[PDB]
RNA sequence: UAGGCCCAGGCUCUGGGCACUGUCUCAACGAGAG
RNA sequence: AUGAGUAGCGAAAGAGGGGUGAGAAUCCCCUCCACCGAAUGCCUAAGGUUUCCUGAGGAAGGCUCGUCCGCUCAGGGUUAGUCGGGACCUAAGCCGAGGCCGAAAGGCGUAGGCGAUGGACAACAGGUUGAUAUUCCUGUACCACCUCCUCACCAUUUGAGCAAUGGGGGGACGCAGGAGGAUAGGGUAAGCGCGGUAUUGGAUAUCCGCGUCCAAGCAGUUAGGCUGGGAAAUAGGCAAAUCCGUUUCCCAUAAGCCUGAGCUGUGAUGGCGAGCGAAAUAUAGUAGCGAAGUUCCUGAUUCCACACUGCCAAGAAAAGCCUCUAGCGAGGUGAGAGGUGCCCGUACCGCAAACCGACACAGGUAGGCGAGGAGAGAAUCCUAAGGUGAUCGAGAGAACUCUCGUU
RNA sequence: UCUACCCAUGUCCAGGGUGAAGUUCAGGUAACACUGAAUGGAGGCCCGAACCCACGCACGUUAGUGCGGGGAUGAGGU
RNA sequence: GUGGAUCCUGAGUACGGCGGAACAAUUCCGUCGGAAUCCGGGAGGACCAUCUCCCAAGGCUAAAUACUCCCUAGU
RNA sequence: GAGCUGUAAGCAAGCUUUGAUCCGGAGAUUUCCGAAUGGGGAAACCCACCACUCGUAAUGGAGUGGUAUCCAUAUCUGAAUUCAUAGGAUAUGAGAAGGCAGACCCGGGGAACUGAAACAUCUAAGUACCCGGAGGAAGAGAAAGCAAAUGCGAUUCCCUGAGUAGCGGCGAGCGAAACGGGAUCAGCCCAAACCAAGAGGCUUGCCUCUUGGGGUUGUAGGACACUCUGUACGGAGUUACAAA
């Protein structure tokens, strides 16, 4: 019960993915700011 | 599965269902989590029948819409079990 | 013997570029697609700091790296057939023999030549020029993981007599792919320093 | 559907001659779209 | 609001009869006409994510209309041991224990792991529904593994067997050029079943349509490469080795070896097949029935096969595999017979109105097949199978603009 | 995920022409030269489809689209 | 409580040089050094003496203060 | 204490005075991802090993637990070195791993624009920002002090001193402290030197190792030697004042 954008690109979510950014500091405050802002979907 | 009653959901009444019934074939709706030996061993202590083949499916949601709201149906796991020569499932449908 | 230190200095095509701070000099040169830029890496404990590839004609400049801050390494583009446009290759050729003829930084010079085949024409063409000018020469004989164990003995006294080497100058059997004869290959470029 | 020829020199450039033509003397009619 | 009922509304071929319906140019059917045909055809990717089928619908949307739609709404629809991916392998690259250079943030980097666009690996032909079809049904196979079983043949730590993380081999690879052998494919003669024309004339060497078939396994065969073949010594290849080397002889000119496209019988008293053809079925029209089924010519852009010759730039790696002993070893090998075989994807579009881009299109979109005549040709013109008539019209035929023709 | 350059692994290029080196044959040259044949099939070779081109040149209009030109076995395209 | 015969009261520290740091200079850190210890020391801008206060190189302590993502009652 | 099955319709079928719906306290269940931790990974998914159980003649299938790294404590062994040691293995660990409240506070690093009408320092500013550590508060704390008195006596916060002293291309600007008035109000413990016990080198002695008494101080105190005084019926306390 969601949207999905290109399901099939590997190099999207190798960039953008949830795995990348909890991958380095900084994606991890990348997403601890959009966790605080309230966003709905949390990187790709 | 703990107990075979948690791997049969339903069984599928449809035209297509009713079609395949009378070649001895059974469409039921499978709990989404179970595999093709598990339907078998469960219609095998249900129903007290021999069981020779199994198939399944899956099927994705369809999106649905009442007014200005928008989302999703669940998935579903369809099986459809041929009996051999043995007894007959009554669905009593 | 423990490189620990090694970046770039420049890419150049002409004499002016060339580095200053008189720190000995080691050449390489060969067929456009034997393994000589990356030679430098397997020396040097580096991937890929001189770019390589399976496609002839890599190395187009001179590529000057400093190593642990006491020599430099020349990276040259290799003769023969080299994916690029004719006008191209042969200025390479140019840029390589005036900066042999001139440099006397330049200690020696290690030719690189493929194990498997007898060496073409252009590598005896090349060796005579550099025992022509009385530059001292380091034959190595890379892509021995290619061969059977048994045959390397067989394979580098066919590399001898093409290439008819002087009994002084030594050959060593060289891989890129096992690291194979590299503290041979780095006692032969000590001695070449400092004598 | 599908290259204009010939005689020159200079290495592609400048040529020259011929052929040919609505480029024009000078425009007229016809077909289609607006 | 004005500009203004103005500019647009793009190619490109339609016409009539019938139907439905409140309403028809535009929807359905029929008929003729026209366009593509190295595609505007067939299949199948990437990508999209229900757009697929049936019934209903006339808000909105669709450059006009609309009874229609890729639009709206309700129900439905996707079946795998063999297809593709994972319980198999590695490339580029990524993560990178320990480790090194660091005062440090850091930087470098090995063992190892992940990672297809490549390598390994077992199924074919028909039929069927409104929507799935090497998945369902029929008929014939194959692969891996397991014994309640049945046989056969061996062997008892004298030994039958199993055999490596080690040794050797192999997987294993490019381009160009020219012979050869076949087959897909394409056209004559037999044969089969229709016909005999009303516009002058044809029982006529007249006209029309058709003229086959899998994987599997039992054969034999082009051709190809040969490693020349054997014996010893050999032990070298860290241990060992009968394996691979390496020497020494002997015979070798064809023995042997290893690979082969295709063809013949079997699969098949099966299927398909021109054309006949109901009940009436819910009057779509199918259900159902079914003839001959060959030879000849030509022939690849496909296969033998990167096989041969020439060239240098030498056109991945690893596993699966085959061997050799080291080693394990009292119970085992080979046949049947009976069984077991999971997860993910599977609808639909794929030169497109489902993708991408969109001045909104007439654009773009890996790959496989890609017929005939005239042709060197996949050019060009007209056609086959097959698809389509492209989405505002009607009619007038001034100036002027653009694209053409003639002088 | 645009764009510049680069890496690994796949894949595509209808047809026609030209004729290099070498080899054989002879003549011929002391012999090479050469001569003539025959064979041979090389090339950022020629003509030209598919394909490619910040190559002009329009167009209508923010990148496009068309009309010439060029390459088209290679410094090739994908 | 009386005494005070005899021991203790916080080691490379207190202080000095050596450089930068910082910036007679000022301190920080390193870079070398290097005492005393009750009759003992440290201070009162420097040094030299008088007087005045204190006892370094061990550790632990609430309260008064700062702010509120939140919860309750209100303004 | 009489209706109820949320929004929230409808449309069915039901529950409830033998007491529902509802409100509050305490419990139970709690799929998958996520520090995510069996291995891998494109987060919401794949693929495993061990033990026990279900099931099959057996293979195949299913269920329940355990299986990361680091640190600590041990236990063994134990590369270099024989022991030892690196290590390995084994165990025991509600250990720590991440989040947040865009607030408050400790520590480390640390701008530039701007202004000085220009620019020489300076200012901006130890600000923004980044990194580490936390706690409900936090460093701060009981004088080798202020200071000059008829002296006060821990720390912290507010008023005042004062936009003063002072520092300043002494220019822009920066900028104190003490006294006085208030809030809150407590100060303690160890080491050292001495006594008693055991051992471990040393020859007894000696001398350190430990454990119990000892003692917390500056117009010096303690040890030490000797006096009274006690070991309770009194005092203190988990908020420092040992501890509970």
């Amino acid at each position: 019960m969601k949207r999905t954008f290109q399901p099939n690109n590997r190099k999207r979510s190798k960039v953008h993915g949830f795995r990348s950014r909890m991958s380095s500091k900084n994606g991890r405050l990348v997403l601890a700011r959009r966790r605080r802002k309230g966003r709905k979907v949390l990187s790709a | 599965m703990k107990d075979p009653r948690d791997v049969l959901k339903r069984p599928v009444i449809t035209e297509r269902s009713a079609d395949l019934m009378t070649e001895k074939k059974y469409t039921f709706e499978v709990d989404v989590r179970a595999n093709k030996t598990e339907v078998k061993d469960a219609v095998e202590s249900i129903f007290g029948v021999k069981v020779d083949k199994v198939n399944i499916m899956n099927y994705k949601g369809k999106s649905k819409r009442v007014g200005r709201y928008t989302g999703m149906t669940s998935r579903r796991r369809k099986a459809i079990v041929k009996l051999t020569a043995d007894s007959k499932e009554i669905e009593i449908f | 013997m423990k490189v620990t230190k090694s970046e770039i200095v420049i890419s150049a095509v002409k004499p002016e570029q060339y580095p200053e701070g008189g720190l000995p000099e080691i050449a390489l040169a060969g067929r456009s697609n034997v393994g000589k830029s990356s030679f430098i890496n397997s020396l040097i404990n580096r991937k890929n700091l001189a770019r390589t590839s399976s496609k002839p004609g890599k190395t187009q400049t001179l590529n000057f790296y400093i190593i642990n801050d006491e020599l430099h390494f020349v990276d040259v583009p290799g003769y023969g057939f080299a994916k690029v446009s004719k006008s191209e290759r042969e200025a390479w050729g140019r840029m390589i023999e005036t900066y042999i003829t001139t440099r006397e930084e330049l200690k020696a010079v290690v030719q690189i030549v493929d194990l498997r085949h007898a060496p073409s024409n252009d590598d005896v063409q090349m060796y005579e020029f550099l025992k022509y000018y009385g530059i001292p020469v380091i034959v190595i004989a890379t892509k021995a993981d290619k061969i059977p164990k048994g045959k390397w003995d067989k394979h580098a006294k066919v590399v001898r007599q093409t290439l008819n080497i002087d009994p002084e100058d030594e050959l060593i059997l060289f891989s890129s792919e096992t690291k194979k004869g590299k503290d041979e290959a780095w006692g032969a470029i000590k001695k070449m320093i400092n004598r």
